[PDB]
């Protein structure tokens, strides 16, 4: 659970829980069961803060990994219910966090400021004198080739 | 190791008069010398160098003299003259490596143990090939193949402190130079700037001719890199990126038009004070 | 007698103990295509677009 | 896209036969349901240069 | 005075919460925000008229599909600003010149 | 217009000289059906006329670019109307003028009943009859340019054209030309205008500003040129 | 197999020839790109992906004479047009 939490990848939640109610929820023989997400009022409270940190991951990786999203797609992808799953993305955006800016139909998780022309004409520039790679590229292919070169 | 190596121009000009002192007679083609400068963790610069007897046989190429002694004499002397610099690796012309290059490098190793090789090419100067610095590595020859040793290219700069670019300027001031570029050199560059393309290109699609008839054996990082570099290629379709036509068009307003203007209102003030003035002179030819 | 002496010489001696000598330079061509690399500035150079925001800047400055 | 019987009327072309065959003289053809960029980077390249010469070369 | 200073405070807090709202949303129905925000649709359209008419906020109002669009205006625009005027400027000087024409 | 086309006016030629070549050939290509070039080229000649003097030239000149303009369809502007030296011997066409923009039938033929002596004093009358019959052309212009789609009956009702086909006729013939860019659609009735795309990023200013580069440092060549420094 | 002629690659691509279902397609450009191997991005709502992906592979000898054409297409492209500038800008650059 902890290095799931770690790399990223989307969490789907129907597996997460599926998969994890039996010991988060309940106890195990071998391990004691934990207190903090038991049937208590802050045991619940607890398994909705996960339920949220699970969709929070979800949607910055989304925004670290997505350009643009349909809300019903997102939604089942959460697994929220679409006005929760837009009310959500909203408070995340508000609080100056994952920068979004939600459409009706398109609730794009990034697109940063569309790239102006001044910032995508400096990424273009920038990927053609990162072509002078090429240069090293050939120097190196004389050189670590000249020893075969005379060894044909 | 060393991230990149600072050739000064006096170990240029020293390899030079060198190659022409041995070449009167010394028709070996390729010459051996060391070259010292201070060292550092970081870039490496080189401000000296001599050249030591070598000699070089055609036969296997691994029948070599050079003399070690006189290499530890001379750097006696420099070290007396000027101990700041101490020995960083060796220089020769020819700019085929020959098989020793490793071999005398082991040499080499001993009084320095970073030692780079610097090859310091002499005639060929057409596009971008002052210098070569090589610097050997312990590796077999990748992952999963045999052992080798596999100099390894390390970027190189022509670089020169005070009281030596005035000399190199004192020696240039030929129809050269003019610091200040103005447009017709730096449409100039442009057209060096695609012949040099244009030259790595065809240098690059000759590896490819050799290897693809099995001329040569195909270096596999060698083909990872071309196709890293095909697909770092852009695409001036797509028309987010046809925009650029807004800041190109934003180029032109700034210059052209505005520019152009003022330079054409000047221009016919100049003649405005022209036709007056010789209206003037004129007059008082009364 | 193409350059004239210095003053700071002339006190110093000159033209009465010792004579200046002319001085001339031999650079051959291979020398000065050599050095001319110190400043050469690349293949690439000539191809590499100027930061598009700092042009700008310096267009509107 | 006009539908073929609208340009039957006001053409003038009384017999439907007379129009299509008319619309076979011309290349504005019938159609399937009867409803008769890059950036060039050459040319202009060569204006900006010819703005260069007219800047040097002198008058 | 507290009636009028009462009123300015509540179009205030209406136009803090309209920013701090909607802020997410890039073309949102007005009649999601009004019910966001608690309010009738034709009084948030009229509060969100008046907010982009002031500058306030930028922003445009499509009552076409009863729809509120969110952007910004780039301000590469100063290069022309001074381009224009220094135009306007070399306009004189070619007055003047025409001046001196007289003269010849 | 056969002389004209086989002979390359001077370039070098006086301003004066200019503008009454340019008055001539633009009557040309105004008789001669070509309008659009023929305004273009009566608005260089009175820039290029003398500002103080040629009052009369200026007043033909004026007069026949009010008749250029309004077979066009475009509509001159009254500045013109109201210079002193320029007013009473436009009045006529001013009054000419203001029934195209209202398409008033009647008030045309009064204007031509009561003013004909004066147009063909000038030599007017032919190209006042073709806009006798483009008024509704202009009428067309001004609709298109205000309305962006449209139902046809609505153009035959504004018009007064009495029939929504002869709208769709006369709306057609017009957008074959350049005055209107639109495009009718005949299956419900739209007379949908062209949808205006940023004319930045489109490679357009890039154009205009080069024949401005062109025409400036073409100025600056031929000042730098004519210096002529003296003997003495 | 697209050679950035088409690089948008729709989710109908994937699903059959990966023979996957369309909803786990997100899932596995998910897995690839966080694992390193792709860097491009996915645009759900018109379902495609932007690829730009620094993984190589060996060069099956046709492949590298191919490649070497691509190649040739470049140069001559490089060098037919440094001609044109050169004749150009023959005026100014003496």
């Amino acid at each position: 659970l902890l290095k799931l939490f770690t790399t990223m990848e989307l969490m789907r939640w129907s597996t997460l829980v599926e998969d994890y109610g039996m010991e988060l929820r309940k106890g195990s023989l071998e391990s004691p069961a934990t207190d903090v997400f038991g049937s208590t009022e802050e045991g619940e409270k607890r398994w909705k803060d996960l339920k949220n940190r699970v969709v929070e991951h979800n949607i910055r990786i989304m925004a670290k990994y997505y350009t643009r999203i349909t809300m019903k797609r997102m939604a089942q992808l959460l697994d929220l219910s679409v006005d929760e799953s837009e009310a959500f993305l909203s408070n995340l955006v508000v609080n100056k966090t994952i920068f979004a800016k939600v459409d009706r139909l398109a609730g794009i998780i990034n697109f940063q400021r569309p790239k102006d022309p001044n910032n995508l004409l400096n990424d273009w520039s920038q990927k053609l004198n990162s072509l002078m790679s090429l240069v090293n590229k050939t120097t190196h292919l004389i050189a670590k080739e000249e020893m075969i070169h005379n060894l044909q | 190791a060393v991230q990149k190596v600072v050739v000064h121009p006096l170990v240029l000009l020293s390899v030079v008069d060198h190659f022409n002192r041995i070449g009167k007679v010394g028709n070996q083609k390729r010459v051996v010398g060391v070259l010292l400068g201070s060292w550092q963790k970081k870039v490496l610069d080189v401000s000296n160098s001599f050249a030591v007897p070598f000699d070089e046989d055609d036969k296997d190429d691994s029948v070599w003299f050079l003399d070690h002694d006189y290499l530890e004499n001379m750097y006696g002397m420099f070290k007396k003259v000027n101990a700041r610099e101490r020995i960083v690796g060796w220089y020769h012309t020819g700019p085929k490596l020959h098989k020793n290059d490793i071999a005398i490098n082991e040499l080499m190793k001993r009084y320095c143990p970073n030692s780079v090789l610097v090859i310091i090419d002499v005639k060929p100067k057409d596009l971008g090939l002052p210098t070569e610095a090589y610097i050997s590595v312990e590796e077999v020859h990748d992952d999963g193949t045999p052992t080798s040793k596999t100099f390894e290219h390390v970027t190189s700069e022509i670089g020169a402190e005070e009281a030596e670019e005035v000399g190199v300027e004192h020696l240039l001031r030929d129809i050269k130079d003019t610091t200040v570029g103005t447009l017709s050199q730096r449409i100039t560059n442009q057209v060096h700037g695609l012949k040099g393309l244009n030259s790595k290109l065809l240098d690059i699609r000759s590896y490819l001719e050799k290897v693809a008839t099995g001329k040569l054996p195909i270096n596999h990082q060698i083909i990872y890199q071309l196709q890293d570099v095909f697909n770092l290629l852009p695409d001036v379709s797509l028309q987010e990126f046809v925009k650029a036509f807004y800041l190109k068009t934003n180029d032109q307003m700034v210059v052209v038009y505005l520019a152009s203007l003022i330079r054409s209102v000047v221009a016919l003030h100049n003649l405005i004070n022209n036709k007056i003035a010789n209206r003037d002179a004129e007059k008082k030819e009364g | 007698h193409l350059n004239k002496p210095s003053i700071q010489a002339l006190i110093h001696g000159l033209n009465r103990h010792y004579y200046s000598i002319t001085i001339n330079y031999r650079k051959n061509e291979l020398e000065q295509k050599m050095l001319l690399n110190l400043h050469k500035k690349s293949w690439m150079e000539g191809l590499t677009l100027q930061d598009y925001s700092e042009h700008c800047k310096h267009n509107e400055s | 896209k006009i539908l073929f019987t609208e340009a039957t009327r006001i053409l003038f072309f009384n017999t439907p036969k007379k129009m299509t065959d008319y619309a076979k003289k011309r290349g504005w053809v019938l159609g399937p349901n009867n409803y008769y960029t890059t950036i060039p980077s050459t040319e202009l390249a060569k204006q900006v240069i010819e703005y260069a010469r007219q800047l040097e070369m002198i008058v | 005075i507290i009636s009028t200073h009462l009123a300015k405070l509540y179009d205030n807090l209406l136009e803090q919460n309209l920013i701090r709202v909607i802020e997410p949303f890039s073309r949102v129905q007005i009649e999601h925000i009004s019910s966001l925000i608690k309010l009738s649709k034709a009084d948030v359209e009229r509060k969100l008229s008046q907010m982009i008419l002031d500058k306030k906020f930028h922003g445009i109002l499509d009552q076409g599909e009863g729809v509120l669009i969110i952007f910004d205006e780039p301000p590469v625009d100063k290069t022309y600003e001074a381009a224009l005027e220094t135009i306007q400027n070399m306009s004189k000087v070619v007055d003047s010149l025409y001046n001196k024409a007289k003269k010849l | 217009e056969k002389l004209v086309s086989k002979s390359v006016f001077p370039e070098q030629a006086n301003n004066n000289e200019w503008a009454r070549y340019l008055y001539y050939t633009g009557r040309i290509k105004a008789i001669q059906l070509e309008y659009s070039e023929a305004r273009r080229t009566m608005t260089n000649a009175l820039r290029k006329a003398p500002q103080h003097t040629a009052v009369g030239f200026k007043q033909t000149v004026h007069k026949l670019l009010i008749v250029v303009e309004l077979l066009l369809g475009e509509i001159p502007d009254r500045l013109q109307f109201r210079q002193p030296s320029l007013k009473r011997s436009l009045m006529p066409y001013f009054l000419l003028t203001q029934a195209v923009r209202t398409g008033n039938l009647a008030k045309f033929n009064q204007v031509l009943d009561q003013f004909g002596e004066k147009f063909q004093a000038d030599g007017t009358y032919t190209l006042i009859i073709r806009l006798r019959h483009n008024v509704i052309k202009t009428g067309v212009r001004m609709i298109s340019l205000s309305y962006s789609r449209i139902s046809l009956a609505d153009i035959a009702q504004k018009l007064q054209l009495d029939s929504p086909e002869d709208a769709e006729f006369i709306v057609a013939k017009a957008i074959r030309d350049g005055v209107i860019e639109a495009s009718i659609n005949h299956e419900k009735g739209y007379v949908q205008s062209k949808e205006m795309i940023d004319i930045y990023s489109t490679r357009e200013p890039q154009l205009a500003f080069h024949q401005r580069i062109s025409f400036c440092l073409d100025i600056h060549n031929m000042s730098v040129k004519a210096m002529r420094f003296p003997p003495k | 197999t697209r050679p950035a002629n088409h690089r948008q690659l729709t989710f109908e691509e994937i699903a059959k020839s990966a023979k996957i279902t369309v909803n786990e397609v997100e899932l596995l450009v998910m897995k690839a790109l966080s694992v390193g191997l792709v860097k491009g991005s996915i645009d759900e709502v018109d379902k495609r992906v932007h690829m730009t992906w620094v993984q190589p592979r060996v060069l099956d000898l046709q492949q590298i004479k191919g490649m070497k054409d691509r190649l040739e297409f470049w140069c001559t492209d490089v060098k037919s047009m440094e001609m044109l500038v050169e004749h150009q800008a023959h005026d100014i650059l003496t």
